[PDB]
């Protein structure tokens, strides 16, 4: 069975292939302690990795090796590999093929370099780079449609028609929920709460999962906001201080669609997917209106899917009807995709085989992936 | 001269009651208020006026009062709340009517000059007579129209949101060199 | 406002009030509109009941494209004879009002909307009549051609719904095309309004709007309505034609694209005016900007230190 | 003196006729402040055009009003035309008849527009519309050629044969130097270096200019570049940052030849050329290939006419003549062409005078013009 | 003329617009006393602001009413306010109009408690509140550079191109010269000598305004320190008695450059401005790099401006020119730079007026004051 194992910017999703769900599923992070060690021993390493460095966050600095979906921190990325093999799965890697995946665009540095150490340090007999967006389409079950990925680095659109994409028609965009959880940490700095170690920023990422939810009219959902007691809602800190927060659990999310809020000149995910349907060929367009799959966890907002056809049937000619595929498990669905094409048996005539990289040096992977 | 009823505008400083000649309440009574913003320009498009620009204050509008002790001191917000007065309240055509507008009797020259070439070069309207307020409230007092209920000589005193003044007025006549003004009252 | 309400707001208001009031007082209430209308609201017999009845000069002639089929089918109990004075008259009973909330809002909607119900008798009139023109050109597309051309001149509405315009329209299988023979009269206007309608035109040229029906315009008439009554080319009138195709009046969008054709020239005229309130922001943005050129005229003193009421002031 | 414009659908180049080149180039832009003023005492601008906007630009977004040699956002393209008039020529409009330049097969309403605002809105006393590329042809001083113009937005070829065009053999491509800009933003990062913002794409523009040319051989090109450091450059960012280029270089460019890159389905520069001179009557080919003239800044790449001739060469039948003539001032030869043309005694009884444009409407332009 | 009246966390400011300098500075100090009030008459009062506390706190419980730029206790600031209006400028606040000040990044209940107060308890004319880092640019003769204000309780960077602040780019760090004076006492409690007291703070504050200087090299000046007598220099106490000390005298400032000796997680002063510049847009980081603007008292440590530009020049790239600007008044910059505001004549429109918050209570500065 081969290994899939999505190396995420937030989190790593990994498992086997042809399982339904990922077996482990862990913060992408790495932390060193920042402290004076006075006491010898207790248990005590040089650098935690995943849930140990999550349980233990209040004592370390934590980074992730990952930005915007490339690898920034090559030695703290062998050491999350490394912890999803041996702690994590529990499996030696160099008997299992693995199936990683990356988003478009991506420098071709990022893919030679992740290769290069999937074969040259955990010796894996076979490995491959799924684009995560095509991945994303297998879970869902299509050959036709736009997958909208949004995940913690990265969103992008690839329009895919009768399984092949059009790589013109690909727009990707460097705004997802690391650069949402950065706005809620400014604005909850409005109402009056300050958080900025990296371990604080932490406990914002998990208000921004629990209280934040997508304004399907936001004017509206301001006036009211500001005119009500009713949109507040509390969340107990780990301290057990009390926050209560309020028009501010609206207009985190409410960023994907005016990415003006965090400065940027972009259009937001509305219009980057309507700009990205009207890049195509024209008559796959009435095919990818009614085909939007949506993936990754930035996906996960109450009403995303609601706002989200509600702003491209406003964009999109009116006599044509726009449905936004929102799965239940759409979270792991780029894994769960990577768990289909790994099993397929017709794909596994596709693999980097070692001897490959071997002839050729890890400028392989250009030339086998797409 | 059109036939069509005179429309009637008392733009006070608190309320402008708004109506048309022989009705017997005004059509709008609401404060004299617009509410404004604080690729193609639209913010001045985007207002809004009376009962339905107090709503706006919690949408992020700024409310301001373009007419304060008596007289006229905005006038860009004052000629958007003319438009929206006729176009979207009153829904009538200039072209068509005589206008009654009210002023204080101690209003300056160029208040009266700006309201002209307001409703006369922007709105376009037949014909204008800008009434002092306090000479028009003693026909309030009547019984009827019928010309044995007038009365035709009494001291008006008019207090309302943003002035006061006492007007004399005897046999029809008004005695404009005894008019006393006060700018204060109800705000 | 960028684009005018459909009802008088004025009957909206009033029945919304009356309609939620536990204790009704009494009302004498004529009310103008657009286009020349006038409405009169009272309560003649009651302060529990409202006659609302209108007057509109063109009343004659919509009474021949089948109106009082429409306003009856509409306002069914409510219907009453014509107030003397007006041409059509309503009696509605405030204790014998509908039950819910919901259906309270729409009757005050649908009262208020008198206007617009009164002169969409000839819009169904030929948007019924291509419902069956469709079926015939069905039936035979060699036919078709002959059966436009007769519907053409045979089926053709004319309105002079005011002394300075004419709306003429007619069915063909696939459309209605309806014209606006539109003038403005006060001169300012006239000036901008040859902008108002050349941009119109023109906007309709480009890749956003082509979803919208094909507006054409002249200044002479189409070639179809060149004999009508009123219509005269040399008058200094503008033509504006817009095509409704088949997509423009389906049955979701009938209601709508009545209520929004019908008040095309009040949004120029509207438009118009609002355009001066903007010329005028824009003007006296360049005259303080002029300021600045002036300023550098007086030479530099310091105005002495004063209180915010303008007193002098004896500190720094 | 009569005025002459090249409106290019990425610089303006303005003048008077018998110059030997224009009085005024600038970038086809207008720009509105994306952010807020603090200071007071500011003279705040609501929007800038031309060289102001491209030199404050890392402020505003920035618009070209003018896509593929057609006007699509008519305000901002009046802003254009009175930056013309008053502020760079700084002539007033009444005063000099006028020429303004258009690609062919162009929208009418395009033209008419064009004409209804010049008359109506800086009530021009005269003006004509010519087609770009027969001025090009005036430039080069021949009356028989075959032109290639190439832009910002557009690429097409008018055959002429001793003054008479052939307007069936037009051929016309909306690829041009903006589509390579676009192009070469989407392959620079894949060498790592993300360029997104509106002031991004007019540095990636400025490195387009710089450092791109035209392989002579592109399959031989890719396979020397992947050997070797030698034919890399590097460009320093105005932000003090070196970025180094490699053969995105010159697989840039080849887009002109090879349109699929950018996924879009056409013939290259050289096939549409040729599909044009082989559209044209047979006894004129043999003085079109004689006769080739190149014009527009897409052509200014080093190494293109040799490119263009290598490929016309394979096409063409061997035993005759291909001579490209790509002159070293054919960047602006529009303009000139337009210069000379508009200074001809021949050619001031053709203009579309006020009194006769007013007796017609615009659509007079349409039966003067070609 | 109106007041300028910077409520700084450690010292007001305040005075006349168009005056030269501050003529009212003291310690934002409300004094409180702590023992047996034994004499009877004797003129004791139950609080002492300002000076009249510094001076008697040997019987004194001084607290600042203001922590970290935020507004922590009301009814001792307006116990400051009052004693700046008719103690210390001896105006009447009705009279004049008060340009106030705040960081930014507070919460927005500071804002308007900050309006109310001055509106209906010193009954105020009209008011604003500027942007400390703002301000401080005007006292530059400058509408474009990065200002790093840091006071007695914040530190923060403001990056401003041609007047438009870009505030996506504000970076706000809760550091300065009160974390270096508990700081200061915690490392003057290794040599010997044990300050605990609110009033002796101060004697220790006093020590760091006049014995603290910034190492141009840290690890190197640690070592100069450690091996010769030049670093060492003393201090006498109000009890007569001396203080010697030596590489506490450069370890207290390090702090800034360094904030993990206080237990922070952060970025320093000098990578906390590089992390400002690189937020902002490429085309204008050259303009921000050339202007750094030092302000605020903590900026005044003998070698900060040396210091400064070389960790920014180590950061920055090597290929452009980098500036500290840092006048001998730096020290009052915020004041200064309001004296300018609130003087300009378009100013004047941009009062909320009295009347004004009357009709829209005290939300207006929300929606008028940003
Ligand atoms: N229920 C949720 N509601 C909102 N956001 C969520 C939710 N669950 C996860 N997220 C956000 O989604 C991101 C993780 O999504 P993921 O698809 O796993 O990204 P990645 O693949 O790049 O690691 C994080 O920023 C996380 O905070
Ligand atoms: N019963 C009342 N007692 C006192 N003041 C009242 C009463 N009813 C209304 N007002 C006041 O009347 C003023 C409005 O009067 P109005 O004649 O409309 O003034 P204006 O013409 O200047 O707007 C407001 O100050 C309002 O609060
Ligand atoms: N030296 C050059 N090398 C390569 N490309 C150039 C050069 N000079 C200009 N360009 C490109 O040519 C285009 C401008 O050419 P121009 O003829 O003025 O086009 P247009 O007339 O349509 O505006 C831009 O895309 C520009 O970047
Ligand atoms: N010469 C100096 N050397 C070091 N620190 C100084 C010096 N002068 C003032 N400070 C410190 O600056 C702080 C006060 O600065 P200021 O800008 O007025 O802060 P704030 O605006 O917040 O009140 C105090 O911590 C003070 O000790
Ligand atoms: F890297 Be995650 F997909 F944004
Ligand atoms: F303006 Be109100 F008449 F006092
Ligand atoms: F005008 Be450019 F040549 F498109
Ligand atoms: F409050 Be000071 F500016 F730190
Ligand atoms: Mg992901
Ligand atoms: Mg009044
Ligand atoms: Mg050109
Ligand atoms: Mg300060």
């Amino acid at each position: 069975t081969a290994l899939v194992c999505d190396n995420g910017s937030g989190l790593v999703k990994a498992g086997f292939a042809g399982d339904d769900a990922p077996r482990a599923v862990f913060p992408s992070i790495v932390g060193r302690p920042r402290h004076q060690g006075v006491m010898v021993g207790m248990g005590q390493k040089d650098s935690y990795v995943g849930d140990e460095a999550q349980s233990k966050r209040g004592i370390l600095t934590l980074k992730y090796p990952i930005e915007h979906g490339i690898i920034t921190n090559w030695d703290d990325m062998e050491k999350i590999w490394h912890h999803t093999f041996y702690n994590e799965l529990r499996v030696a890697p160099e008997e299992h093929p693995t199936l990683l995946t990356e988003a478009p665009l991506n420098p071709k540095a990022n893919r030679e370099k992740m290769t290069q150490i999937m074969f040259e340090t955990f010796n894996v007999p076979a490995m491959y780079v799924a684009i995560q967006a095509v991945l994303s389409l297998y879970a869902s079950g299509r050959t036709t449609g736009i997958v909208l990925d949004s995940g913690d680095g990265v969103t992008h659109n690839v329009p895919i028609y009768e399984g092949y994409a059009l790589p013109h028609a690909i727009m990707r965009l460097d705004l997802a929920g690391r650069d949402l959880t950065d706005y809620l940490m400014k604005i909850l700095t409005e109402r009056g709460y300050s958080f900025v170690t990296t371990a604080e920023r932490e406990i914002v990422r998990d208000i921004k999962e629990k209280l934040c939810y997508v304004a399907l009219d936001f004017e509206n959902e301001m006036a009211t906001a500001a005119s009500s007691s009713s949109l507040e809602k509390s969340y107990e800190l780990p301290d057990g201080q009390v926050i209560t927060i309020g028009n501010e659990r609206f207009r985190c999310p409410e960023t994907l669609f005016q990415p003006s809020f965090i400065g940027m000149e972009s259009a937001g995910i509305h219009e980057t997917t309507y700009n990205s349907i009207m890049k195509c060929d024209i008559d796959i367009r009435k095919d990818l209106y009614a085909n939007n799959v949506m993936s990754g966890g930035t996906t996960m907002y109450p009403g995303i899917a609601d706002r989200m056809q509600k702003e491209i049937t406003a964009l999109a000619p009116s006599t044509m009807k726009i449905k936004i595929i929102a799965p239940p498990e759409r979270k792991y669905s780029v894994w769960i995709g990577g768990s289909i094409l790994a099993s397929l048996s017709t794909f596994q005539q596709m693999w980097i085989t070692k001897q490959e990289y071997d002839e050729a040096g890890p400028s392989i992977v250009h030339r086998k992936c797409f | 001269a059109s036939f069509n009823v005179p429309i009637i505008m008392d733009n006070g400083t608190g309320y402008s009651k708004l109506g048309y000649a022989g009705n017997d309440a005004p059509s709008y009574v609401f404060p004299t208020v617009i509410a404004t913003r604080s690729k193609r320009a639209t913010e001045d498009l985007d207002f809004f006026i009376g009962n339905d620009a107090l709503k706006k204050a919690s949408a992020g509008y700024s409310l301001d009062y373009p007419i304060r002790h008596g007289q006229i001191e905005n006038w860009d917000h004052m000629e958007r709340f003319w438009q929206q007065s006729l176009f979207k309240y009153l829904r009538c055509e200039p072209e068509d009517h005589y206008f009654l507008l009210t002023e204080p009797p101690l209003n300056p020259p160029e208040n009266r000059e700006n309201t002209a070439e307001i409703m006369f070069e922007s709105f376009n309207c037949a014909g204008l007579y800008i009434a002092v307020q306090a000479v028009l409230a003693l026909a309030a007092s009547w019984t009827s129209s019928k010309v044995t209920d007038r009365s035709l000589t009494g001291t008006v005193v008019d207090s309302g949101d943003g002035v006061t003044h006492i007007i004399p007025v005897a046999e029809g006549y008004v005695i404009g060199s005894s008019i006393k003004t006060m700018p204060l009252a109800g705000r | 406002m960028l684009s005018l309400d459909y009802n008088n707001i004025f009957i909206y208001e009033l029945l919304t009030e009356r309609f939620s009031s536990e204790n009704p007082s009494s009302i004498d209430q004529v009310v103008t509109d657009f286009d020349g209308v006038t409405f009169h609201i009272s309560t003649p017999e009651e302060k529990t009941k409202i006659l609302i009845s209108l007057s509109m000069k063109c009343y004659p002639e919509l009474v021949n494209y089948g109106t009082l089929d429409l306003l009856k089918q509409i306002y069914g109990a409510y219907v009453h004879e014509p107030e003397m004075g007006y041409n059509f008259s309503i009696l509605i009973d405030l204790q014998q009002l509908p039950a819910t909330d919901e259906e309270k809002e729409q009757l005050a909607m649908s009262i208020s909307m008198l206007k617009r119900n009164v002169l969409a008798a000839p819009f169904h009139r030929a948007f019924t009549k291509q419902a069956e023109l469709a079926d015939l050109a069905r039936k035979d597309p060699e036919n078709a051609p002959m059966l436009d051309k007769q519907a053409t001149s045979q089926e053709l509405m004319a309105i002079h719904y005011r002394d300075e315009e004419t709306i003429v329209l007619w069915p063909e299988h696939d459309r209605v095309t309806v014209v606006f023979s539109t003038k403005f009269r006060e001169e300012t206007d006239r000036i901008f309004g040859k902008v108002f309608l050349q941009e119109f035109v023109d906007a309709r040229r480009r890749p956003a709007i082509q979803t919208a029906p094909q507006v054409l315009f002249s200044y002479d008439p189409p070639l179809e309505i060149r004999d009508i009554q009123g219509i005269q080319k040399g008058d200094d009138f503008g033509f504006v034609t817009f095509v409704l195709f088949e997509r423009h009046f389906t049955p979701q969008n009938r209601e709508d694209c009545i209520s929004h054709i019908q008040v095309f020239r009040n949004t120029l005229h509207f438009h118009i005016k609002a355009s001066k309130a903007y010329m005028h922001q824009r003007m006296r943005k360049r005259v303080a900007d002029f300021q600045k050129v002036l300023n550098r005229a007086k030479p530099d003193v310091e105005l002495e230190r004063k209180t915010a009421t303008g007193r002098s002031f004896v500190r720094a």
